[PDB]
């Protein structure tokens, strides 16, 4: 199963580098993980972009 | 996997020069932001409505590319939904681009100077960063030259 | 900040942890034994260790105040002589097993106002700060701490009543159920001090099974999954075959005779007492939680009877920290490091003008 | 509303399936409309009227032919519709008979001779 | 600072006429398309100065902003000058004339400006062969 | 450095690791020139002047280095400043140290895996013997030439190539 | 407001008109999905690629019946 999700996986990044997304290839792994167990995405769209946020303003 | 990985995702955010204590800090401020937006139609539909977007303002072959992608894909969408939402999110000639000299094709197009007034762009887009340089190293260091003394580098305030 | 700073202790069955808002770990650690003639005044490292001829009880051990003396003079000796603080300088968060009674709170606010004098106070609930420690807010949590066991749904922020599922199991009874198997094989054991070591050896040698059947198929097949332990202790004591099979009891309670209802029944009657069209919604936040922190083998066998249990008609989402042993903990480290969490916190004003009950109300 | 979510409108209205049924169509109708989003050609909404009159002298009706220049009038007395062009083009290319050459009669010039 | 410029502009001069000279019929058939595959780099060469002289009419543009942009093309434009010269110097034609193309693809691979502009030269040239 | 990057460009006897680093030496030429582009419209030139006499007096120091410098050599002219301690340092002399490092690994793609040898010009370690193919092939057909080993590898890898 | 609904009456005069033109033409299409239609000739449309997508749907809306 691990070869598989590795190859979707790699096929995920292209997509996302073509799409100008805010992601790397960390952020990606725990994302695509993420939404392997299963929630809304469209929350998760959010959450993302408050942690960035968040971070960012103790910098 | 994923608390693992959101650790390790907490490891990049931490800038590596103690700091020990300063990741579990930056945990406080992870957790915080995540659960703020959890107190308050197909998957490749969303790449079609946007792929036609992308077709919209030129760069055919990057939607031709992404269309087939994911018919491959479908035949794991809720990466592509959480995707179309992070589509904006992002950053802020070789030997083809009007070539009729070469090639088993046939040589026969009009003119209109809006093929190669975008192919005068494709240098000009080298060249506007090749010159704010040429304006940005002066105004940088005329600004940190010229100050009132005592506070014009910080390593006198040590 | 420059602001008078905040503190957080969470007064527990095993240990007590004191502590000051935003630390990593509790800054300070105290055991919760309460010392009387089977010192008087006195819990540290004299306490426990005289606790062959001196009392050996603590004050929440199944989901409630047993002794309140105990519970008085734990919390102010853990104020006065490990912290040195005094009341003035620190508003303090406090910390209740799920389903603890209005009129407990009550009495705590009462007399942590009168006889303690604090300035501003908090009372809070346990597997709310376990599921903010988890970071999510809505949810359903499956607590099974050191003298209680809950299925909690929370919705909105705050627990449902009519749907949160009182259910009697405790890490005690694990404990007591590796006594009861060694008493009957024939092993002798009676005695504290073992008591303490089979506890150690379940804290850290412990592994668990992945299924009630293939283990036992393996194990029957011809027996081999010891991890042998010989501690400096001096004593020599492990049989691979058990280990798996002791919290393994929970899954059909019927093997020990216990009785408390199976977990996979309880989980599905609470997502039954719950709202139909959140239903999918509170499903999808599932939660590690409490005692049952022995080895986390048991969340893969967990996360396996979820779903075994879940339908296609419904989303699973585990969350699986191994933040699960001091999760109570940081839950309320993180709350009351917060500025914007103080409007939430009541002050003595408030406490004066809408009376002492206010507290169960308030708290979210 | 937005172009693309109209596109999905379009694709519920004429089928009576739903968008979960078939995406081939949606996709390859992406593959047609995109980079089709604005008129290269000449708009003049008076050669599109003249083009309806001969489509209705090629069906055999000339009192067809004579009442569409009372409704071609209407468009002009209302005067709030914002490109004529597009909308009579688009009603024409759907043109049925209730009952050959028409390339080699007259057509919007390309803008070979301008700038595009 | 005219003198340092002139290399590319010498290496502009002798090769448009080896582009037109070697598309006549009497010059062998691949040395006719490589002289066809020389015409890439002159449209980013007359392009280029084109801009400039674009530029040069609101007032934007001096001698040391030509000087240092046309810093890749004195490479480009001169490895052709030099397989120009060499064509035109012997009776190269055929698989002679796709010879040297394999050959100036090694003689410079460190350098990755003298490889990849004799690795399009040699598969845009053997197209008939 | 001007002078410099002018000659060995209309020299082509300066083989695959020198038309490299005049290459490199391009790119550092274009910044002072920059500098005289903008000065001449404005016609202080002291203040303005401080930060280039740091960088142009590190240039000519690498220039004056590396004449006549080529192969393995130049693998230690330009690799003998980026052992310094100073990062500011560091960043000035890469985008020279990469542009001649990539002659080195461009040798070592031919000579890991099938391809055309490098000593034609004597730019890499290998002094290969000819009419020997018998059976020495395996032993004595190839001499480890000290003089251009580069001293950014050590020698378990600018050996076990071989 | 009221402006703003003689304004409308204005638009739906001009609507029915191009409703007459529909009808005589024969287009599959009925008042709703020509509102679609509309619509995107308001934002700009090359119809000719409207009509295509249009000339295959419509004889796809009985391929699968």
């Amino acid at each position: 199963n691990l070869n598989a999700v590795r190859e979707t996986m790699d096929v995920l990044l292209e997509i996302s580098r073509i799409l100008n997304t805010g992601l790397d290839m960390e952020t990606l792994s725990i994302c695509v993980r993420l939404c392997e167990q299963g929630i809304n995405p469209e929350a998760l769209s959010s959450v993302i972009k408050e942690l960035r946020k968040a971070t960012e303003a103790l910098k | 996997s994923i608390t693992q990985l959101f650790d390790d995702l907490c490891e990049a955010l931490l800038p590596a020069a103690n700091r020990k204590r300063a990741k579990r800090s930056l945990k406080k401020v992870a957790y915080n932001a995540l659960f703020t937006n959890l107190f308050q139609l197909p998957a490749r539909n969303k790449i079609l409505m946007l792929s036609f977007d992308l077709r919209v303002g030129g760069l055919g072959p990057k939607a031709d590319r992404l269309e087939e992608l994911v018919e491959e894909l479908e035949a794991v969408g809720s990466v592509l939904d959480l995707l179309v939402q992070l589509a904006g999110s992002g950053p802020p000639r070789d030997y083809f681009l009007n070539n009729k000299h070469v090639g088993r094709n046939v040589p026969y197009s009009g003119y209109d100077c809006d093929d190669l007034s975008v192919f005068e762009m494709d240098v000009q887009s080298l060249i506007s960063r090749e010159e704010c340089l040429c304006h940005s190293m002066i105004q940088e260091t005329l600004q940190v030259m010229e100050a009132a003394p005592g506070t014009g580098l910080p390593t006198v305030g040590l | 900040d420059d602001d008078i700073a905040a503190l957080v202790v969470d007064n527990g069955s095993g240990m007590c942890k004191a502590g000051f808002a935003g630390d990593d770990a509790p800054r300070a650690v105290f055991p919760s034994i309460v010392g009387r003639p089977r010192k008087d005044s006195y819990v540290g490292d004299e306490a426990q260790s005289k606790r062959g001829i001196l009392t050996l009880k603590y004050p929440i051990e199944h989901g409630i105040v047993t002794n309140w003396d105990d519970m008085e003079k734990i919390w102010h000796h853990t104020f006065y002589n490990e912290l040195r603080v005094a009341p003035e300088e620190h508003p303090v968060l406090l910390t209740e097993a799920p389903l603890n009674p209005k009129a407990n709170r009550e009495k705590m606010t009462q007399i942590m106002f009168e006889t303690f004098n604090t300035p501003a106070m908090y009372v809070a609930i346990q597997a709310v700060l376990s599921l903010y420690a988890s970071g999510r807010t809505t949810g359903i949590v499956m607590d099974s701490g050191d003298g209680v066991t809950h299925t909690v749904p929370i919705y909105e922020g705050y627990a449902l009543p009519h749907a949160i599922l009182r259910l009697d199991l405790a890490g005690r009874d694990l404990t007591d159920y590796l006594m009861k198997i060694l008493t009957e094989r024939g092993y002798s054991f009676t005695t504290t001090a073992e008591r303490e070591i089979v506890r150690d050896i379940k804290e850290k040698l412990c592994y668990v099974a992945l299924d009630f059947e293939q283990e036992m198929a393996t194990a029957a097949s011809s027996s081999s999954l010891e991890k042998s332990y010989e501690l400096p202790d001096g004593q020599v004591i492990t049989i691979g075959n058990e280990r798996f099979r002791c919290p393994e009891a929970l899954f059909q309670p019927s093997f020990l005779g216990m009785e408390s209802c199976g977990i996979h029944e309880t989980t599905f009657n609470s997502i039954m007492k719950c709202d139909v069209d959140i239903r999918k919604d509170l499903y999808a936040n599932t939660v590690l939680s409490g005692g049952t922190t022995m080895y986390p083998g048991i969340a893969d066998r967990m996360q396996k009877e979820i779903t075994a249990l879940a339908p296609s008609t419904m989303k699973i989402k585990i969350i699986a920290p191994p933040e699960r042993k001091y999760s109570v903990w940081i839950g309320g480290s993180i709350l009351a490091s917060l500025s914007t969490f103080q409007q939430m916190w009541i002050s003595k004003q408030e406490y004066d003008e809408s009376g002492p009950s206010i507290v169960h109300r308030k708290c979210f | 509303k937005s172009p693309n979510v109209l596109l999905q409108n379009l694709c519920c209205r004429i089928l009576g399936r739903s968008e979960a049924d078939v995406a081939q169509q949606f996709q390859y109708a992406v593959r047609v409309i995109g980079s089709n989003f604005a008129p290269t050609v000449e708009r003049d909404e008076f050669l599109v009227a003249e083009k309806i009159k001969k489509e209705l002298i090629r069906q055999r009706r000339e009192a067809d032919a004579a009442l569409f220049s009372e409704l071609h009038r209407k468009l002009h007395s209302q005067g709030v519709l914002k490109n004529k062009w597009s909308i009579l083009y688009l009603l024409l290319s759907l043109s049925e008979d209730p009952r050959s050459y028409a390339t080699l009669f007259a057509q919007a010039l390309p803008r070979d001779a301008h700038s595009t | 600072l005219v003198h340092r410029i002139l290399p590319v502009a010498a290496s502009y001069s002798a090769v448009t006429r080896f582009i037109e000279e070697k598309s006549s019929f009497e010059y062998g058939q691949v040395n006719h398309a490589l002289a066809a595959a020389m015409r890439t780099l002159v449209k980013e060469h007359l392009i280029l100065v084109s801009q400039l002289e674009q530029l040069h009419r609101q007032g934007l543009l001096s001698l040391q902003k030509l000087w240092f942009y046309i810093q890749p093309a004195m490479r480009t434009m001169d490895i052709l000058a030099s397989l120009a010269t060499s064509v035109d110097k012997g009776e190269c034609l055929g698989g002679s004339t796709l010879s040297l193309l394999h050959d100036r693809s090694f003689s410079y691979t460190g350098d990755s400006q003298a490889q990849e502009l004799c690795l399009y030269l040699t598969k845009a040239a053997s197209a008939p062969y | 450095i001007r002078r410099y990057t002018d000659q060995r460009s209309l020299d082509r006897s300066f083989g695959l690791v020198g038309q490299s680093f005049c290459a490199a030496l391009h790119q550092e030429l274009r910044e002072y020139y920059r500098l005289l582009s903008v000065l001449h419209s404005q016609l202080r030139l002291l203040v303005w002047t401080y930060d280039p006499k740091i960088r142009l007096k590190t240039l000519a120091a690498l220039v004056d280095h590396c004449q006549g410098r080529k192969g393995g050599e130049l693998a230690s002219a330009v690799h003998a400043y980026t052992k310094t301690g100073d990062p500011y340092m560091r960043s000035l002399v890469q985008h020279i140290l990469s542009l001649v490092s990539h002659p080195v690994l461009s040798f070592l793609y031919r000579w890991i895996y099938d391809g055309e040898l490098e000593d034609t010009y004597h730019e890499f370690f290998v002094a290969s013997d000819p009419t020997v193919k018998t059976d020495r092939l395996w032993h004595d057909k190839y001499t480890l030439r000290k003089s251009m080993i580069p001293s950014f590898m050590t020698m378990d890898q600018s050996r076990k190539v071989l």
